[PDB]
RNA sequence: CAUCUCAGUAGGAGCGGGAAAAGAAAUCAAUUGAGAUGCCGUAAGUAACGGCGAGUGAAACCGGCACAGUUCAAACCGAA
RNA sequence: UUUACUGCAGCCUGUCGUUGGGUUGUGGUUCUGGAUGUACAGUGUAGGUAGGAGGCAUCGAAGCGGGUGCGCCAGCAUUCGUGGAGCCGUCCUUGGGACACUACCCUUCCGGGACUACGACCCUAACUCUGAGAAGAGGACCCCGAUAGGUGGGCAGUUUG
Protein backbone atom coordinates (compact mmCIF):
# COMPACT_ATOMS: atom_id res chain seq x y z
CA UNK A 1 0.00 0.00 0.00
CA UNK A 2 0.83 3.71 -0.07
CA UNK A 3 -1.28 5.13 2.23
CA UNK A 4 -0.60 8.94 3.32
CA UNK A 5 -0.17 9.83 6.90
CA UNK A 6 -3.54 11.04 8.00
CA UNK A 7 -4.41 7.51 7.29
CA UNK A 8 -1.41 6.73 9.99
CA UNK A 9 -2.96 9.35 12.36
CA UNK A 10 -6.89 7.98 11.43
CA UNK A 11 -5.60 4.51 12.54
CA UNK A 12 -3.94 5.34 15.80
CA UNK A 13 -6.85 7.15 17.06
CA UNK A 14 -9.03 4.43 15.73
CA UNK A 15 -8.73 2.15 19.45
CA UNK A 16 -6.71 4.99 21.09
CA UNK A 17 -6.39 3.04 24.44
CA UNK A 18 -4.61 0.26 22.55
CA UNK A 19 -2.46 2.80 20.59
CA UNK A 20 0.51 5.44 22.02
CA UNK A 21 -2.21 7.59 22.16
CA UNK A 22 -3.58 5.80 25.57
CA UNK A 23 -0.31 7.12 27.11
CA UNK A 24 -0.57 10.74 25.09
CA UNK A 25 -4.01 11.09 26.58
CA UNK A 26 -2.22 10.61 30.01
CA UNK A 27 -0.39 13.13 29.66
CA UNK A 28 -2.85 15.56 28.01
CA UNK A 29 -5.20 14.84 30.18
CA UNK A 30 -3.75 17.08 33.30
CA UNK A 31 -2.65 20.02 30.76
CA UNK A 32 -6.16 20.07 29.61
CA UNK A 33 -7.99 20.12 32.70
CA UNK A 34 -5.66 22.72 34.11
CA UNK A 35 -6.97 24.74 30.61
CA UNK A 36 -10.48 26.35 30.93
CA UNK A 37 -13.31 26.38 28.86
CA UNK A 38 -12.45 27.47 25.64
CA UNK A 39 -8.71 27.09 24.39
CA UNK A 40 -7.19 28.16 20.79
CA UNK A 41 -4.21 26.18 19.54
CA UNK A 42 -1.91 26.20 17.23
CA UNK A 43 -2.39 22.65 15.41
CA UNK A 44 -5.32 20.55 15.26
CA UNK A 45 -4.90 17.15 17.64
CA UNK A 46 -5.89 14.61 15.53
CA UNK A 47 -5.14 16.47 11.85
CA UNK A 48 -6.73 13.63 9.46
CA UNK A 49 -10.13 14.67 11.42
CA UNK A 50 -9.92 18.57 11.30
CA UNK A 51 -9.10 18.05 7.37
CA UNK A 52 -11.84 15.62 6.42
CA UNK A 53 -14.04 17.73 8.40
CA UNK A 54 -13.35 21.18 6.29
CA UNK A 55 -9.61 22.64 8.29
CA UNK A 56 -7.47 24.07 6.13
CA UNK A 57 -4.04 25.61 6.86
CA UNK A 58 -4.85 29.01 5.98
CA UNK A 59 -5.66 32.68 7.84
CA UNK A 60 -8.93 32.97 9.33
CA UNK A 61 -9.36 28.88 10.33
CA UNK A 62 -9.11 28.58 13.91
CA UNK A 63 -9.11 25.70 15.86
CA UNK A 64 -9.65 25.70 20.01
CA UNK A 65 -10.50 22.82 22.37
CA UNK A 66 -13.36 23.01 24.47
CA UNK A 67 -14.39 21.24 27.51
CA UNK A 68 -17.54 20.49 28.77
CA UNK A 69 -18.91 18.59 31.86
CA UNK A 70 -19.91 14.64 31.44
CA UNK A 71 -23.91 13.14 32.35
CA UNK A 72 -27.24 14.57 31.56
CA UNK A 73 -29.73 18.22 31.51
CA UNK A 74 -28.20 18.83 35.28
CA UNK A 75 -31.72 19.65 36.01
CA UNK A 76 -34.07 21.52 39.07
CA UNK A 77 -36.73 19.31 41.39
CA UNK A 78 -40.05 21.46 40.21
CA UNK A 79 -41.11 22.91 43.68
CA UNK A 80 -44.75 23.18 43.03
CA UNK A 81 -47.56 21.19 40.82
CA UNK A 82 -46.30 18.22 38.83
CA UNK A 83 -48.59 15.16 37.87
CA UNK A 84 -45.80 12.29 38.98
CA UNK A 85 -44.49 12.07 34.95
CA UNK A 86 -43.12 15.72 35.17
CA UNK A 87 -42.27 15.41 38.80
CA UNK A 88 -38.64 13.64 38.26
CA UNK A 89 -36.03 15.13 36.26
CA UNK A 90 -32.98 13.03 37.69
CA UNK A 91 -32.98 10.68 34.62
CA UNK A 92 -33.72 12.90 32.24
CA UNK A 93 -30.39 13.35 29.98
CA UNK A 94 -31.44 16.50 27.41
CA UNK A 95 -31.80 16.49 23.88
CA UNK A 96 -28.53 18.32 22.95
CA UNK A 97 -25.55 16.93 23.36
CA UNK A 98 -22.76 17.53 24.80
CA UNK A 99 -20.65 17.87 21.00
CA UNK A 100 -23.31 20.55 20.32
CA UNK A 101 -22.82 22.32 24.01
CA UNK A 102 -19.38 22.03 22.95
CA UNK A 103 -19.63 23.71 19.69
CA UNK A 104 -21.44 26.43 21.36
CA UNK A 105 -19.91 27.44 23.90
CA UNK A 106 -16.93 27.85 21.35
CA UNK A 107 -19.73 29.92 19.00
CA UNK A 108 -19.70 32.47 21.93
CA UNK A 109 -15.92 32.84 22.81
CA UNK A 110 -15.77 34.35 18.97
CA UNK A 111 -18.44 36.09 18.07
CA UNK A 112 -17.14 36.90 14.76
CA UNK A 113 -16.50 33.32 13.74
CA UNK A 114 -18.17 30.36 12.69
CA UNK A 115 -18.27 27.09 13.78
CA UNK A 116 -17.76 24.84 10.96
CA UNK A 117 -17.35 21.38 12.48
CA UNK A 118 -16.20 19.50 15.82
CA UNK A 119 -14.96 16.67 16.82
CA UNK A 120 -13.96 14.18 19.52
CA UNK A 121 -10.44 14.43 21.13
CA UNK A 122 -10.80 13.04 24.59
CA UNK A 123 -12.73 12.49 27.57
CA UNK A 124 -12.41 11.54 31.55
CA UNK A 125 -14.89 10.52 34.62
CA UNK A 126 -15.57 14.46 34.71
CA UNK A 127 -15.11 15.62 30.71
CA UNK A 128 -15.25 15.55 27.77
CA UNK A 129 -13.21 17.52 25.23
CA UNK A 130 -13.45 18.15 21.42
CA UNK A 131 -11.90 20.27 18.99
CA UNK A 132 -13.94 23.12 17.20
CA UNK A 133 -13.18 24.38 13.63
CA UNK A 134 -14.14 28.00 13.44
CA UNK A 135 -13.93 30.45 10.29
CA UNK A 136 -13.33 34.01 9.73
CA UNK A 137 -15.85 34.87 7.13
CA UNK A 138 -14.60 38.98 7.09
CA UNK A 139 -11.21 37.41 6.54
CA UNK A 140 -9.77 37.81 3.02
CA UNK A 141 -8.42 34.72 2.60
CA UNK A 142 -11.73 32.77 3.58
CA UNK A 143 -13.39 35.35 0.43
CA UNK A 144 -11.25 34.12 -1.30
CA UNK A 145 -11.48 30.44 -0.86
CA UNK A 146 -14.20 29.03 -3.29
CA UNK A 147 -14.75 26.25 -1.13
CA UNK A 148 -15.50 28.47 2.52
CA UNK A 149 -16.48 31.63 1.10
CA UNK A 150 -20.55 30.20 1.59
CA UNK A 151 -19.82 31.13 4.75
CA UNK A 152 -19.67 34.94 4.07
CA UNK A 153 -23.66 34.65 3.50
CA UNK A 154 -26.28 35.70 5.21
CA UNK A 155 -27.69 32.17 5.90
CA UNK A 156 -24.56 31.00 7.62
CA UNK A 157 -24.29 33.56 10.76
CA UNK A 158 -25.35 31.60 14.01
CA UNK A 159 -24.58 27.96 12.34
CA UNK A 160 -24.03 25.94 15.97
CA UNK A 161 -27.03 27.95 17.21
CA UNK A 162 -29.40 27.10 14.71
CA UNK A 163 -28.56 23.37 14.88
CA UNK A 164 -26.87 23.62 11.15
CA UNK A 165 -23.34 21.68 12.13
CA UNK A 166 -23.30 18.28 11.17
CA UNK A 167 -23.80 17.44 14.97
CA UNK A 168 -26.22 19.83 15.16
CA UNK A 169 -27.96 17.98 12.37
CA UNK A 170 -27.76 14.91 13.56
CA UNK A 171 -29.19 16.26 16.89
CA UNK A 172 -32.27 16.81 15.09
CA UNK A 173 -32.82 13.88 13.41
CA UNK A 174 -31.81 14.65 10.17
CA UNK A 175 -28.92 12.32 9.85
CA UNK A 176 -30.79 9.41 7.87
CA UNK A 177 -33.39 9.67 5.16
CA UNK A 178 -36.50 7.84 4.86
CA UNK A 179 -38.17 5.76 7.50
CA UNK A 180 -38.05 7.64 10.86
CA UNK A 181 -37.28 10.91 9.62
CA UNK A 182 -41.44 11.64 9.14
CA UNK A 183 -41.18 14.40 11.94
CA UNK A 184 -37.90 15.58 11.55
CA UNK A 185 -36.97 17.03 8.17
CA UNK A 186 -37.36 19.50 7.21
CA UNK A 187 -36.98 20.56 10.78
CA UNK A 188 -38.21 19.46 14.16
CA UNK A 189 -40.21 22.92 14.84
CA UNK A 190 -41.92 22.35 11.78
CA UNK A 191 -43.75 19.16 12.87
CA UNK A 192 -44.31 20.42 16.43
CA UNK A 193 -41.14 19.48 18.13
CA UNK A 194 -42.92 15.78 17.87
CA UNK A 195 -39.64 14.00 16.32
CA UNK A 196 -36.97 13.92 18.95
CA UNK B 1 -65.59 -33.04 46.87
CA UNK B 2 -63.80 -36.41 45.02
CA UNK B 3 -63.90 -37.12 41.31
CA UNK B 4 -62.61 -40.00 39.79
CA UNK B 5 -59.54 -40.06 38.71
CA UNK B 6 -60.51 -41.91 35.46
CA UNK B 7 -63.80 -43.30 33.74
CA UNK B 8 -65.30 -43.09 30.48
CA UNK B 9 -66.61 -40.00 29.07
CA UNK B 10 -66.43 -38.13 25.32
CA UNK B 11 -63.90 -37.61 23.30
CA UNK B 12 -64.18 -34.27 21.20
CA UNK B 13 -61.76 -35.39 18.67
CA UNK B 14 -62.36 -39.45 18.22
CA UNK B 15 -66.05 -38.65 18.49
CA UNK B 16 -66.57 -41.79 21.04
CA UNK B 17 -66.74 -42.71 24.21
CA UNK B 18 -63.35 -44.05 25.68
CA UNK B 19 -61.80 -43.80 28.99
CA UNK B 20 -60.21 -40.30 30.00
CA UNK B 21 -58.17 -39.47 33.11
CA UNK B 22 -58.67 -36.09 34.92
CA UNK B 23 -55.78 -34.24 35.56
CA UNK B 24 -55.08 -30.55 37.55
CA UNK B 25 -54.49 -27.73 35.79
CA UNK B 26 -51.67 -25.75 36.78
CA UNK B 27 -51.33 -22.18 35.91
CA UNK B 28 -48.20 -21.19 33.99
CA UNK B 29 -45.65 -18.79 34.62
CA UNK B 30 -46.14 -15.79 32.06
CA UNK B 31 -43.65 -15.08 29.50
CA UNK B 32 -41.40 -12.20 29.71
CA UNK B 33 -41.80 -12.27 25.33
CA UNK B 34 -45.55 -11.07 25.48
CA UNK B 35 -46.57 -8.18 24.42
CA UNK B 36 -48.47 -6.94 27.69
CA UNK B 37 -44.40 -7.69 29.13
CA UNK B 38 -43.07 -5.79 26.35
CA UNK B 39 -45.50 -3.20 26.80
CA UNK B 40 -44.87 -3.25 30.43
CA UNK B 41 -41.42 -2.67 30.05
CA UNK B 42 -42.06 0.15 27.50
CA UNK B 43 -44.19 1.85 29.72
CA UNK B 44 -41.57 1.81 32.55
CA UNK B 45 -40.07 5.49 33.14
CA UNK B 46 -40.45 7.88 35.91
CA UNK B 47 -43.08 8.24 37.55
CA UNK B 48 -46.41 6.77 37.95
CA UNK B 49 -47.10 3.21 35.19
CA UNK B 50 -50.62 3.19 34.54
CA UNK B 51 -52.18 -0.10 34.77
CA UNK B 52 -48.65 -1.08 35.38
CA UNK B 53 -48.62 -0.22 38.81
CA UNK B 54 -52.24 -1.71 39.62
CA UNK B 55 -52.17 -4.31 42.83
CA UNK B 56 -53.84 -7.07 42.33
CA UNK B 57 -56.85 -7.64 43.75
CA UNK B 58 -58.86 -10.08 45.81
CA UNK B 59 -60.05 -13.83 45.39
CA UNK B 60 -63.43 -15.50 45.32
CA UNK B 61 -64.32 -17.33 48.10
CA UNK B 62 -63.63 -20.54 46.38
CA UNK B 63 -61.81 -20.68 43.02
CA UNK B 64 -63.43 -23.47 40.25
CA UNK B 65 -61.00 -26.75 40.30
CA UNK B 66 -59.32 -26.47 36.72
CA UNK B 67 -59.77 -30.01 35.18
CA UNK B 68 -58.34 -31.20 32.10
CA UNK B 69 -59.71 -34.60 30.48
CA UNK B 70 -56.89 -36.26 28.28
CA UNK B 71 -58.42 -39.24 25.92
CA UNK B 72 -56.50 -42.56 26.86
CA UNK B 73 -56.75 -43.22 22.85
CA UNK B 74 -55.92 -40.32 21.57
CA UNK B 75 -53.96 -38.62 23.79
CA UNK B 76 -55.93 -35.07 23.57
CA UNK B 77 -56.86 -33.08 26.48
CA UNK B 78 -60.39 -30.38 26.73
CA UNK B 79 -61.37 -28.92 29.31
CA UNK B 80 -64.92 -28.46 30.34
CA UNK B 81 -66.66 -25.53 32.41
CA UNK B 82 -65.23 -26.97 36.06
CA UNK B 83 -67.31 -26.93 39.38
CA UNK B 84 -66.35 -24.54 42.43
CA UNK B 85 -65.15 -26.36 45.15
CA UNK B 86 -63.13 -25.81 48.74
CA UNK B 87 -61.90 -29.53 49.26
CA UNK B 88 -61.06 -31.23 45.80
CA UNK B 89 -59.58 -35.36 45.82
CA UNK B 90 -59.19 -37.71 43.11
CA UNK B 91 -61.39 -40.95 43.88
CA UNK B 92 -58.89 -43.98 43.21
C1' C C 1 -57.94 10.00 38.84
C1' A C 2 -52.35 8.26 38.44
C1' U C 3 -50.51 6.16 32.22
C1' C C 4 -52.87 9.03 28.81
C1' U C 5 -54.97 13.95 27.47
C1' C C 6 -54.38 19.28 27.76
C1' A C 7 -49.33 19.45 24.63
C1' G C 8 -44.11 19.79 22.96
C1' U C 9 -49.32 23.75 23.96
C1' A C 10 -48.51 28.27 27.35
C1' G C 11 -44.18 30.34 28.93
C1' G C 12 -38.66 30.58 28.74
C1' A C 13 -33.30 30.90 26.53
C1' G C 14 -30.23 31.38 22.16
C1' C C 15 -29.67 32.43 16.96
C1' G C 16 -31.36 34.80 12.62
C1' G C 17 -33.13 36.77 7.10
C1' G C 18 -36.09 38.95 3.67
C1' A C 19 -37.35 34.82 4.00
C1' A C 20 -35.61 30.75 7.21
C1' A C 21 -35.10 25.52 7.50
C1' A C 22 -34.53 21.21 4.05
C1' G C 23 -31.96 19.50 -0.04
C1' A C 24 -28.84 16.11 -4.12
C1' A C 25 -30.32 8.73 -1.10
C1' A C 26 -25.55 4.13 3.02
C1' U C 27 -33.64 6.66 0.02
C1' C C 28 -38.37 4.75 -1.22
C1' A C 29 -40.10 0.28 -3.31
C1' A C 30 -41.13 -4.96 -4.46
C1' U C 31 -41.23 -9.96 -7.20
C1' U C 32 -38.54 -6.68 -12.80
C1' G C 33 -39.58 -0.11 -10.51
C1' A C 34 -38.54 5.13 -9.25
C1' G C 35 -34.75 8.76 -8.74
C1' A C 36 -32.49 15.95 -4.43
C1' U C 37 -35.43 19.10 -1.22
C1' G C 38 -39.59 22.05 0.16
C1' C C 39 -44.97 23.22 -0.13
C1' C C 40 -50.15 21.83 -1.55
C1' G C 41 -53.96 17.70 -2.54
C1' U C 42 -54.85 12.61 -1.36
C1' A C 43 -53.88 8.27 1.08
C1' A C 44 -56.91 8.92 6.15
C1' G C 45 -59.10 9.43 11.15
C1' U C 46 -56.41 4.39 7.58
C1' A C 47 -51.79 1.77 9.57
C1' A C 48 -49.86 2.47 14.44
C1' C C 49 -50.28 3.81 19.83
C1' G C 50 -53.67 3.58 23.98
C1' G C 51 -56.49 2.30 32.12
C1' C C 52 -56.88 -1.13 23.81
C1' G C 53 -60.55 3.71 27.91
C1' A C 54 -61.01 8.73 26.66
C1' G C 55 -58.30 9.89 23.01
C1' U C 56 -53.67 10.46 19.93
C1' G C 57 -52.20 9.55 14.91
C1' A C 58 -48.46 8.87 10.11
C1' A C 59 -45.77 7.77 5.71
C1' A C 60 -45.07 5.80 0.92
C1' C C 61 -47.48 5.24 -3.74
C1' C C 62 -50.17 8.80 -6.58
C1' G C 63 -51.87 14.29 -8.68
C1' G C 64 -49.73 19.19 -8.67
C1' C C 65 -46.60 24.03 -7.70
C1' A C 66 -41.51 24.77 -8.83
C1' C C 67 -37.34 22.41 -10.72
C1' A C 68 -30.65 22.17 -10.27
C1' G C 69 -27.09 20.62 -9.39
C1' U C 70 -22.68 20.22 -6.91
C1' U C 71 -18.09 21.35 -3.50
C1' C C 72 -14.55 19.05 -0.21
C1' A C 73 -11.24 14.93 2.69
C1' A C 74 -7.96 10.96 0.16
C1' A C 75 -5.35 8.46 -3.78
C1' C C 76 -1.41 11.06 -7.94
C1' C C 77 1.56 15.86 -8.11
C1' G C 78 4.47 18.80 -4.16
C1' A C 79 4.53 25.36 -3.35
C1' A C 80 3.37 24.67 -9.36
C1' U D 1 -51.76 15.01 58.70
C1' U D 2 -50.45 9.92 58.27
C1' U D 3 -48.33 2.64 59.10
C1' A D 4 -54.25 5.88 52.51
C1' C D 5 -52.75 5.28 46.88
C1' U D 6 -48.99 6.59 43.54
C1' G D 7 -44.68 8.90 42.73
C1' C D 8 -40.35 12.42 43.25
C1' A D 9 -35.93 14.75 45.85
C1' G D 10 -32.33 13.90 49.60
C1' C D 11 -29.62 9.95 51.70
C1' C D 12 -27.46 4.35 52.09
C1' U D 13 -25.36 0.62 49.22
C1' G D 14 -23.77 -2.87 44.65
C1' U D 15 -21.95 -2.46 39.51
C1' C D 16 -19.60 0.23 35.24
C1' G D 17 -16.48 4.57 33.92
C1' U D 18 -12.98 7.96 35.90
C1' U D 19 -8.47 4.27 37.06
C1' G D 20 -2.60 3.46 37.03
C1' G D 21 2.01 0.24 38.82
C1' G D 22 3.90 -3.68 42.10
C1' U D 23 3.38 -7.96 45.99
C1' U D 24 1.27 -12.31 47.28
C1' G D 25 -3.75 -15.64 48.16
C1' U D 26 -7.56 -17.89 45.27
C1' G D 27 -10.12 -20.92 38.57
C1' G D 28 -8.22 -22.64 34.58
C1' U D 29 -6.38 -20.47 30.99
C1' U D 30 -2.12 -23.13 28.17
C1' C D 31 1.24 -27.68 27.97
C1' U D 32 6.61 -29.70 28.55
C1' G D 33 9.71 -35.30 31.26
C1' G D 34 6.24 -39.89 31.77
C1' A D 35 0.97 -42.58 28.66
C1' U D 36 1.80 -42.57 34.43
C1' G D 37 -3.94 -47.77 33.29
C1' U D 38 -2.72 -53.03 37.76
C1' A D 39 -10.19 -58.20 39.97
C1' C D 40 -7.69 -62.95 38.37
C1' A D 41 -0.96 -62.83 38.33
C1' G D 42 1.78 -61.97 34.51
C1' U D 43 6.83 -65.08 29.82
C1' G D 44 4.68 -58.87 30.00
C1' U D 45 2.40 -52.47 32.69
C1' A D 46 -4.56 -53.05 27.64
C1' G D 47 2.55 -49.14 24.99
C1' G D 48 -5.11 -45.47 25.24
C1' U D 49 -10.12 -47.93 20.64
C1' A D 50 -6.28 -50.51 16.79
C1' G D 51 -4.73 -52.90 9.42
C1' G D 52 -6.99 -59.17 15.50
C1' A D 53 -1.18 -59.73 14.13
C1' G D 54 4.02 -59.11 13.63
C1' G D 55 9.80 -54.53 15.34
C1' C D 56 13.91 -53.81 17.55
C1' A D 57 19.41 -55.92 20.10
C1' U D 58 26.79 -55.84 22.74
C1' C D 59 26.75 -50.33 16.55
C1' G D 60 21.95 -52.41 23.68
C1' A D 61 17.60 -56.03 26.34
C1' A D 62 16.60 -57.60 32.79
C1' G D 63 16.04 -59.97 37.59
C1' C D 64 19.72 -54.33 42.10
C1' G D 65 20.77 -49.09 45.51
C1' G D 66 15.91 -44.15 48.86
C1' G D 67 14.01 -48.44 43.38
C1' U D 68 14.96 -40.32 38.62
C1' G D 69 8.70 -41.05 35.42
C1' C D 70 5.55 -44.73 38.54
C1' G D 71 4.24 -49.00 41.32
C1' C D 72 2.01 -54.53 45.74
C1' C D 73 10.97 -52.31 47.94
C1' A D 74 7.61 -56.96 41.54
C1' G D 75 8.71 -54.78 36.22
C1' C D 76 8.38 -51.75 31.54
C1' A D 77 12.29 -47.08 30.74
C1' U D 78 19.43 -48.73 29.60
C1' U D 79 20.04 -44.63 33.07
C1' C D 80 25.47 -43.13 38.22
C1' G D 81 27.19 -48.01 37.85
C1' U D 82 27.60 -53.84 37.35
C1' G D 83 25.00 -58.27 36.08
C1' G D 84 26.25 -61.81 30.54
C1' A D 85 18.88 -62.84 26.25
C1' G D 86 13.18 -58.52 26.72
C1' C D 87 10.02 -61.19 21.79
C1' C D 88 5.14 -61.01 18.87
C1' G D 89 1.19 -65.32 20.63
C1' U D 90 -2.41 -69.63 15.12
C1' C D 91 -0.05 -73.59 23.78
C1' C D 92 -4.12 -65.40 23.60
C1' U D 93 -1.88 -66.38 31.81
C1' U D 94 -10.45 -70.42 28.59
C1' G D 95 -10.89 -61.51 28.08
C1' G D 96 -15.21 -55.63 33.01
C1' G D 97 -10.16 -54.06 29.23
C1' A D 98 -6.19 -59.71 26.62
C1' C D 99 -1.74 -56.81 24.83
C1' A D 100 3.49 -55.35 17.70
C1' C D 101 9.51 -50.24 19.10
C1' U D 102 3.87 -47.52 14.79
C1' A D 103 2.94 -38.56 15.47
C1' C D 104 -0.36 -40.43 23.29
C1' C D 105 -5.75 -34.66 21.80
C1' C D 106 -8.02 -37.66 26.90
C1' U D 107 -9.36 -39.04 34.72
C1' U D 108 -2.44 -37.60 35.62
C1' C D 109 1.91 -34.34 35.88
C1' C D 110 2.62 -29.64 40.70
C1' G D 111 8.34 -25.26 35.77
C1' G D 112 2.32 -24.90 35.93
C1' G D 113 5.20 -20.96 32.99
C1' A D 114 1.51 -16.83 30.41
C1' C D 115 -3.59 -13.20 30.05
C1' U D 116 -7.43 -13.46 33.39
C1' A D 117 -12.61 -12.44 37.78
C1' C D 118 -12.59 -11.74 43.50
C1' G D 119 -9.90 -10.36 47.78
C1' A D 120 -5.52 -8.24 51.01
C1' C D 121 -1.37 -5.18 51.18
C1' C D 122 2.07 -1.60 49.31
C1' C D 123 3.74 2.44 45.60
C1' U D 124 2.94 7.20 43.25
C1' A D 125 2.03 9.06 38.78
C1' A D 126 -3.22 10.43 37.83
C1' C D 127 -6.79 12.67 41.06
C1' U D 128 -8.18 15.48 45.82
C1' C D 129 -7.14 19.19 50.11
C1' U D 130 -3.75 23.11 52.10
C1' G D 131 -0.21 26.91 50.58
C1' A D 132 1.75 32.63 46.45
C1' G D 133 5.14 28.84 45.81
C1' A D 134 9.21 25.25 47.49
C1' A D 135 6.25 21.72 49.38
C1' G D 136 2.93 19.04 53.07
C1' A D 137 -1.12 15.60 53.68
C1' G D 138 -4.15 11.98 51.37
C1' G D 139 -4.43 8.57 46.99
C1' A D 140 -6.30 4.91 42.64
C1' C D 141 -9.78 5.81 47.67
C1' C D 142 -12.99 9.93 47.74
C1' C D 143 -15.68 13.19 44.72
C1' C D 144 -18.21 13.00 40.12
C1' G D 145 -21.31 10.72 35.51
C1' A D 146 -24.37 6.41 34.73
C1' U D 147 -27.02 2.31 36.30
C1' A D 148 -29.34 -1.39 40.29
C1' G D 149 -31.84 -2.08 44.94
C1' G D 150 -33.28 0.21 49.41
C1' U D 151 -34.84 4.22 52.83
C1' G D 152 -37.67 8.36 52.23
C1' G D 153 -45.22 13.00 54.08
C1' G D 154 -38.69 16.18 53.06
C1' C D 155 -41.82 17.20 48.75
C1' A D 156 -46.59 16.61 45.52
C1' G D 157 -50.50 14.61 42.62
C1' U D 158 -54.56 12.56 43.80
C1' U D 159 -58.21 9.51 46.31
C1' U D 160 -60.99 8.95 50.74
C1' G D 161 -68.27 6.10 47.04
MG1 LIG E 1 -18.28 30.40 29.50
MG1 LIG F 1 -30.77 28.04 3.21
MG1 LIG G 1 -27.83 20.84 4.18
MG1 LIG H 1 -49.24 14.46 20.41
MG1 LIG I 1 -49.46 15.44 50.68
MG1 LIG J 1 -55.24 17.79 38.27
ZN1 LIG K 1 -59.93 -39.64 22.11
Amino acid sequence: MVKSFYGYVRDAWKNPDETYVNELRWERLQVWRKQGSVTRIERPTRIDRARSLGYKAKQGIVVVRVNVRRGGLGHVRPNRGRRTQKMGKNKVSGGMSIQRIAEVRADRRYPNLEVLNSYWVGEDGKHKWFEVILVDPHHPVIKSDKNLNWVCDPSSRGRATRGKTSAGRKGRGMATRGKGTEKTRPSIRAYKSRGK
Amino acid sequence: MKIPKRFRTYCPFCKTHNEVVVERVKKGQASSMTHIARQKKRQEGIGNSGKFSKVPGGDKPTKRIWLRYRCTVCKKAHQRPCFRAKKFEFKE
